[PDB]
Order: C-alpha cells, then structure tokens, then sequence
C-alpha cells in the first residue's frame, strides 16, 4: 500500500475552527520520513495572533511515518488505510475547561498529504489555563496509547498528555480518539501496542510573522 | 402494551394449543426437537 | 407556502380518485373499442 | 434480577452449544446420510445379485 | 478466584489430560459410528 | 350497468403480489443472508398451521442471533409471532371478514425504539383490488393523521393487462402537511399464462418493469429494472442536478422436486446463487453466494432448514408414509 | 554398533512430519479459507504425474485471486511451479539422490518483494533422521552467512519412542550475533500404531503437545496445545505465556472428508468435502468465535479432470473398454 | 464519449431489451433442459 | 504498451466471467445431477416394479 | 533470474509434456477443460 | 557485549551438538538397561 511512500511526502494541513466565536487558520509546509521515523514540519500561520496555544494544537496538526523493524510489521494499521483514507475523531478532555471535538480526515488528496481538520471547543472559560496563554513554547514525550475495537474494526486511542503550565504546575488531560477509515479493501486489526514518541520546539529567525516549526520523532515499541 | 413485550407470542402459542388433537405441553411446544 | 403545498396534494387526491374513477368505467370504453371497428 | 440474568447467560450458553452442535453435526449428518445411501446402493446390489 | 499464567498453562494442561481421557475412552468409540 | 358482468374479467392479483412471480418466486431479493442460518421448524399441526420456527444465525445483520416464530392458520385468522433476540416482538394479525376482504395489523415492539405498527384492509372483488395501508399511524391533536398512508386500486381494463394507481401520503413530522405521490402500475398477463409484464412507475420516479417468464414446467426467469429518480447536488453546493441511477437484474428460477435454485446476474456486477437442496425430506440445506465485481468481494452463507412436527400423522406425512407406515400415493 | 542393527530399529518421520498425523490429517490449519474457493485441476499423467492446476478465489488473504499451478514428479524428481496473481511465482524443487536422501528448494518472487529462499537438505537412515534447512539463505561479506539455519536430529531411542533436537540460527542483519535455540522433539508411537504423542518443547517456548488416535477405520482426532511462553511489558516486563488448545476429528469415507475443531478460544470450525461426483467435490468450510462472536464461511469446489482418454476413465472409476473396474 | 443519465436509462432500456429477447427466444428453451 | 493492458482487461474479464459461470452453474449442476440420479433411481425402481 | 519470473512455469510445463503419452498441445496444456 | 551473546549461542549449538551424539547413543544405553534390571 503505502510501502513506495517511505521516503519524504509533502504535507498540507488545512485546520479550520472556532473557539468562543474566534476564528484561526493555522496551515503549514512540511515533510515526514518514514525510514527513519522523523518529520520536518514548518507551519506558518495566515491569520496572525493564535487565540488556542501551541501544545493545544500540535496534536492535532500525521503518524504514518513511524520508523517500523521488521518485527511488528503486522500490526500496523496506518498504511492500510491511509491511500483510501484515514478519518479520525477525537475528544480531548481538559481539566476544569471545555473539551476540544475535532473531526480530521487524513487522506492523500492529488499526490501531497492533505489533512482536513475540522475542530470544534465548546464550555470553554477565557480565563482558565488554556486560554490564558501560560503554555510554554516545549513538549514532553507522549507513550500513545492504541487498543482495536472489534465493533466497527478501527482504532480507538486512550492515553493522556501532559502540558507544561509557565507558572510551576501541570496540565492533566486525556485524549478520547475514534479512527475510521474510508475504504473496504485489506484492513488489519493489531494487538495493544505503543508509540514512543517525542517532539522537539524551535523556531526559525529568519520569518517575519507568528510561525510554528516542529520537530517530530516517532518510534515503536511493544510487540 | 406493557404485557405485549412479552404476551402475544404465548396467546398464539395458546391458539396453537387449543387447535390441536395432540394437546402437547410447553416443554413439547417450545423444544426444536421433534416428539410425539 | 404550507397551504399551497396541501392544496396540491389534494389537487393531487382529486386527480388519483377522478383517475380510479376512469379506471373503473374503462371496461365499458373497451367494451365500446370492441363495439366499433 | 439476578435469576433474569442466570436466566440470560444460561440461554447465551444453550445457544452456543446448539449453534456448535449444528456447525459440527449437520455436515458430519450429511457425510453420514452418504454413507447410509452408498451402503443402500451396495446393499440392492447384492439382492440384485442374490 | 485469581487470574495468573500459571491459571493459563494449569487450564491448557487440564485441557490437554481432560482431552486424552476423552479421546482413549470407550465412550470415544462410541462416538466412532460403526457405519 | 350491463356489461360489467357480461365480460366475465378475472380478478388481479395484489398490489403487494404484483411483481411477486418476479421479485419473489425468481429473484433473489428475499432470500438471501450472510453466514449460518438454521432456521429448525416444527409444525404441530396440518389443517392449522401451528408452525413453531426456531431461527439462528451469525454474521448477518438483518438477521437476529434467535428468532422465535409461532404461525397459527386456522384457514381464516393468520397469526404469526416472531420474538427476536433482544427481546423485540413482532406480532400479525391477518383475519379475513371474507375471502376476498383481509384486514392485517402487525405489531413491532423494538425494545428502546419507538414501536412500528401498520394497519391494512385488503378488498378483492370481480374485476378490481383495492389494498389501504397505514404504516406508522398515529392521530394527532388536529384532524390530520400523522403517518403513512398508502391506498393502491387496481382494475382489470382488459381480461389480459391490469392497469392500476396506488396514492401516498406522508405526514411525518405532523406540522407540516404531507406529501402525496402516484404510482401507475400495469399488469399484462399472456392468454398461455406464459410471460407475464409488470410496470410501474413510481412516486419518485422509480420505473420499476418486470419481465416473468415460464420455460418449462420446472423453470421460471425473469428480468426487473429499477430506474430510481432523484436530484442529487454535485459538489454549502452549488446546486442540484437530476441523476437517475438505474439498475437491472436477469434472474432465473429452477424448481425440481428435490432442489431450488435461484440464479441473478445484476447491473452492477453483482452475481448471485441460491441453491435450496433438500437433502432428506425434513432438513433442507442453502447455500447463498454474492460476488460483486464492482468492488471485488463477496459474501456467502450456508444454512439449513429443518423440517419436524409434533405429532406422529405429521411426522409420518413429511416423509411419505401413512400413520399405519405405508407409503403415500 | 553391534547391538544397534540388532535391535531393528523403526525409521522415524521427519521433523515436518512429527505432527503430520496430528496437525495435517486431523485439524484445520491447512484446510481452511473464506469465501469461494475453486480448484480447478486436470491431471496428464499418473506415474510421471504431471498435474496442471487452477485456483480462483476471493474473500481470503492467504488465497489468491488467481494461481496457475503445474507439478511433475516421476517418484525421483519433485517440481511444482505455482504462478499467482500480480506474477508472483513460487517453485518448490525436490530430488531424490536415494530415496532417503532428498534436496529441496524453494523460490519465491513476487515482483517488488524481495525473493524468498528455502534450501534443505533431508536424510533418513534406519534410526535417525536429520532434516537441515535455511530460510532466506544470503552471502555475507565476512565468513558467515545471514538467514535462518535449522538442523533437525531425531533418532528413535526405541521402537516406541524418538527423540530429537532442532536447532535453529538467525541471522537478520548480520552484524548482530545469531539468535541460537535448541527445539526437543518427543514422539511416542503404539506398537499397534493406534496412537501417536507428538512433544515439541520449541525454542520459545512453545510446548506444542499433541496427541493422535485413530478409534475406527473412517475416523481419526487429535488433540494438541501450545504454550507461547513471551514477556509483555504492562515501566516493567512480565512474561505472559498464551495458552491455546485445539481438539478435532476427522472422519474419513469414500464419498466425503469431514474435519471438526474445538478450540479453547472457542473457534468452532467445520470442514466438508463431499465428492457429489468422482472427479468434483465441493467443500465447504465454516467456523464460529465465539470470542468474539464473529463467523466465517467459505465455500468451494475441487474439480479433477484429465488430459487424456485412458486417465478420463481412470477418474471416473471405469476401463478404457467401458467396463467399470474391480 | 457520453456519462449521461440518458446514458443510464439507456443503458437499462438495452439491458431490459436485450434479456427480453434473452428470454422470450428459443434459446433460453436451449436453456431449459428436458430432463 | 497497450497490448500489456489489453491482456490485463481480458485477463480481468476472462475471471470475472469464469467464476461468474462457475458461482452461477456449480450449484445449478449440483440440482441437475441430483434430478438425474433420482430420475434414474426411479428408472431403476421401475426396473425392479416390471 | 530475470527470465525466472516467466520461466519457471513453463520449464515444469516442458517437464510435463516431454512425459506425456498423448504429448498434447499448449491450448490443451493451460485450458482446464478436459480434452485428450 | 555482542561476543558473549555470541560464544553463549556458540556454547548452546556445541552442547545441542553434544547432546544429538548423546541422542545417538541413546537407543545403545536403552539396550544397556534393558540388560540389566
């Protein structure tokens, strides 16, 4: 399926949302590599301020690029579906905030990655801890947590994140994600497992405006 | 119609009783195995 | 636009009852092209 | 209460075995029901000859 | 009622002496049709 | 008044059975599952029915896991109760002031859904049937009756071909009034009773024309076509545009004293086979293949029907012997 | 060496063959698919046993959409090529320097993966066998080589009974060091030959045990377990062996072949083959989980026909003359 | 080349034309077998 | 070339209409034997009747 | 093995038709149709 | 680190070697036993 894809794919993110009637449009040019499990994303924002931080929309904002052994080449998922398309909803729940419901379909539109995401944050309070702005410009490494459901044979995520609050304290937040794909042809349902992933933050001196360069390395492990 | 969630199935079961010249019981009348 | 949208449909009922009225009479129309020629 | 579901998870197991039962038996009845017809055919064969 | 590997190879091995004595029984020969 | 019953016409069959030689004796829409269906039955009784029904099934989802079905035919009330797995019955009531006149209720009680019921007169006379159904009939606080109606009238216009209107009428949401849609239907049936030719052009456009066809005195074949009507945007859209998708199946019926079988080519690509082999007297197995080559895939199921009673002149009579044990004539 | 011929010592079965018996004729590891499965077969010859096959299926992964299949073998010299869909095309090569000693191989290229090899080497004698293989075999740039290399050891310490050792290297990438484990083979055989035990402690682990018994003239059932012994991590590791046991039966006739499984996952399964002519039999295949309460269902037929007149009657039980045969 | 929905009733027309003529022919009483 | 592709849509074609005969004629043959070895057991039933 | 991807099948298929008492032609060599 | 991971595989195919020659004798030690007892 996606086995001639191993090398660097051009990928366009198209993310449109409102939060408490505001709205951002965040896109991006960038890369992956799935030889080695790395990706060069540099995303640069068209309609200036951001009004949700960073760690809040990076999540959001392409894992079939995972650097795979030869060992757990059968419960991999992401490159059965991916050609025909790959659907994914999420609810994440933040602590004493609102929640973020998104619906991203992450399909091979022409030859580059399009990924159409439609996000959607309701009961969200303006002076809490997201919307106050106190994120940091950093990651932690996240261990995604992946179970298959046998209902409707995808892929449901139950794993949490942890963002780190400028003041001194902690974000405790959990990631409900349901995946469907689109196509009928060779699906493959795989065992629990793992991705250890970890993401580096920086930025580039030479843009002009408000523009977000991510660093993203994505390894295996488990079965 | 809360008894017809689960009553008219044994009314015609009853139906089915009065109208036979065996008169078997519900042992004999719910069982897929064939009995005389 | 309610009112007009019922008053087709029974415009509509009218025309389905005067069309099984036809229906009904028609052996006797065929009775009649059996008559003739 | 706990009787209706005694009652449910005993009608979940009859079921099982009955399905079971019914995917091992009726084709081993139909190899069975062959066998019985070819030991007929050899058998009307041999009053034939007798 | 405690779940352990040990519980998992403990019901494969019943399986498996519970098997032999249904399968080197008389009552497997009658299981055997004779036609 | 004179020659109405000077031509002696013949009653035509039901709205319902209008393209039943088609769709249901050749073709293959009603008999069709995924997976194993048993379907063990077991009848008490011969001059009533009192067929018991015990259905199970993996793999399909119009197929409940159990389904429990008690017929009761006493040759003029037809009752039939089916309990489903989940406990969702659906229960029919068929009794007949007449034989021409039969008025069917059926119940559905779903079990955390709102329960379906249609109510249906059926009245046969010498040259015309007029069937009236509701499907989910419900009175609301106004004089309009919030539901389905549907009202189909057919006449014998010629000993040969019937022609024939059905009227629908939709009140769903109640507040707004309903829609009413006819339907032309057209029956010609051949003086040999060889081919038989069912039109019908829908509410929505769908022409729906039947072909059926006896060969033989073993063999049927017949040939639908669907044409359903219906505007569809192209890619808030731009607009709509009229696409009428339309498809046609060619099936044929082979039906001998010891097997059934039921073979349809589709439009789309979708060939289907259906062989019903009664392999002894009671138990009778199915086996249902699909490919559809459009997609690439398929779906089969086997089953079997099994066949038993409850008494020993019935048990006796399912195998060809007399209750003394002498086969029958 | 005196007493060894003096013992007269039984040839034991090969290593692929310690649960022939077992996990070939009795279950359904091998005789198993979903969705149609036709298998269209003519034969040409019957001691030079030149065999042209068709396969059409659909609804399975481990069947193609189309296989073309063509074997010759004249009892010294086995070949079978086998052309799949999208050209993928194996070869399985047999000779036979005695008939005790036989050198396979295997070819499998399949146009955009890399070719699968498989060399063995397979020898008999009176009391051992030794089955030496390589999966993948590739030249390294250093003294070694890269692949899988089993050998297989099994000598019957009595009549009754054989034991053997199969050891199995791998070499994935070369510059690790080889994994190296050592599999111990048990087979138990009755001196009326009614019931076989097959052991096989593996190298992971894996404690395949099998037991076979034929009860009748018509039908067999064996019974096995398997005992993966693994570590699964839940921060820490926890080894976490699966346990799986299968019972089955068999029952042979001349008109049908019936195989029925029982699993301890509760994977019921079913296969029929019933010849409703000589030369075609369908097969039908169903198995119910009950795990996780889904079904599957495969039909099928085998058709068998020839490639000349003399085997066209040959099949169909009669004499070139007519006269049906004895 | 036309992708019509005339070409779709077309289509069905010729379909509906063609097994008319499939199945009112002694072909399809070639079809049917005696025995 | 084309020839290659022309190959691939007869290929495609020849299996589409070969398992389409085979799925839409196996079944059919199978009720078709069936209906000749029951009319020839009743020739023979006949046979042992005269 | 360039050849070896179209030429494994057809030297098992002149394997076969050398030892062959008929010695049919190609077209009665794939087709699965009975024909001696 | 990867030497005596590979002189443990070398000392496990030398002791599965020592072993087999162990598997090859083995029908002579039964004969051995059967002797005596």
């Amino acid at each position: 399926g996606e086995e001639l894809f191993t090398g660097v794919v051009p990928i366009l993110v198209e993310l449109d949302g409102d939060v408490n009637g505001h709205k951002f449009s965040v896109r991006g040019e960038g890369e992956g590599d799935a030889t080695n499990g790395k990706l060069t994303l540099k995303f640069i924002c068209t309609t200036g301020k951001l009004p949700v931080p960073w760690p809040t929309l990076v999540t959001t904002f392409v894992q079939c690029f995972s650097r795979y052994p030869d060992h757990m080449k059968r419960h991999d998922f992401f490159k059965s579906a991916m050609p025909e398309g790959y659907v994914q909803e999420r609810t994440i729940s933040f602590k004493d905030d609102g929640t973020y419901k998104t619906r991203a379909e992450v399909k091979f539109e022409g030859d580059t990655l399009v990924n159409r995401i439609e996000l959607k944050g309701i009961d969200f309070k303006e002076d809490g801890n997201i919307l106050g702005h106190k994120l940091e410009y950093n990651f932690n490494s996240h261990n995604v947590y992946i179970t298959a459901d046998k209902q409707k044979n995808g892929i449901k995520a139950n794993f949490k994140i942890r963002h780190n609050v400028e003041d001194g304290s902690v974000q405790l937040a959990d990631h409900y994600q349901q995946n469907t794909p689109i196509g009928d042809g060779p699906v493959l349902l795989p065992d629990n497992h793992y991705l250890s992933t970890q993401s580096v933050l920086s930025k580039d001196p030479n843009e002009k405006r408000d523009h977000m360069v991510l660093l993203e390395f994505v390894t295996a492990a488990g079965i | 119609h809360n008894v017809a969630h689960y009553g008219w199935i044994p009314f015609v079961l009853y139906l089915g009783w009065a109208h036979t010249s065996n008169r078997p019981n519900f042992l004999n009348l719910l069982s897929p195995l064939p009995s005389v | 636009e309610k009112r007009a949208h019922q008053e087709q449909t029974e415009k509509t009922l009218k025309q389905a009852a005067y069309v099984a009225a036809f229906l009904w009479v028609s052996p006797m129309i065929w009775h009649l092209v059996k008559k003739q020629w | 209460s706990f009787v209706r579901n005694a009652f449910t998870k005993s009608g979940n197991l009859a079921w099982t075995l009955t399905t079971t039962a019914l995917l091992l038996g009726v084709p081993l009845s139909l190899s069975i029901l062959a066998e019985q017809q070819l030991i007929e055919m050899e058998k009307t064969f041999d009053l034939q000859s007798d | 009622f405690k779940e352990s590997p040990l519980y998992t190879i403990a019901l494969n091995g019943a399986f498996f002496v519970a098997g032999v004595a249904f399968i080197q029984s008389p009552l497997m020969d009658m299981l055997a049709p004779q036609l | 008044h004179s020659h109405r019953q000077s031509l002696e016409l013949v009653n035509p069959g039901t709205v319902e059975n209008l393209n039943k030689e088609v769709s249901r004796d050749v073709f293959l829409s009603q008999y069709f599952f995924t997976g194993l269906r048993a379907d063990l039955n077991k009848a008490f009784s011969m001059n009533p029915a009192f067929q018991t029904s015990h259905t199970f099934s993996i793999g399909s989802q119009a197929l409940p896991k159990y389904a429990f079905s008690a017929l009761f035919a006493n040759d003029n009330l037809f009752a039939q109760g089916n309990i489903d797995n989940d406990l969702s019955v659906s229960g029919r009531l068929n009794y007949g002031w007449d034989k021409k006149n039969i008025s069917k209720v059926n119940l559905q009680i779903s079990d955390g859904q709102p329960t379906m019921c249609q109510l249906e007169q059926d009245y046969q006379a010498s040259d015309f049937s007029v069937n009236v159904k509701t499907l989910n009939p419900s009175f609301s606080e106004k004089g309009e009756f919030t539901g389905v109606a549907v009202a189909s009238f057919l006449q014998s216009v010629t000993p040969q071909l019937a022609l024939g209107l059905e009227t629908l009428y939709s009140r769903t949401d109640g507040s707004a009034p309903g829609d009413a849609g006819v339907s032309y239907l057209t029956r010609y049936v051949s003086k040999k009773q060889d081919w038989i030719f069912s039109g019908q052009l829908q509410a929505n456009g769908a022409l729906i024309a039947s072909l059926w066809r006896k060969v033989a005195q073993n063999v049927e074949a017949g040939i639908e076509t669907t044409l359903q009507a219906g505007m569809v945007p192209i890619t808030t859209p731009i607009g709509i545009q009229p696409t009428v998708e339309g498809s046609t199946t060619i099936g044929a019926k082979y039906e001998y004293r010891q097997s059934v079988y039921r073979g349809t080519l589709d439009s789309n690509g979708k060939v289907a086979c259906f062989l019903e082999r009664k392999v002894l007297p009671t138990l009778s197995v199915l086996f249902c293949g699909e490919i559809d080559h459009f997609k690439n895939d398929t779906k089969i199921g086997c089953g079997l029907q099994f066949e038993t009673a409850g008494n020993q002149e019935l048990l006796m009579l399912q195998q060809g012997l007399d209750a003394d044990g002498n086969p029958l004539q």
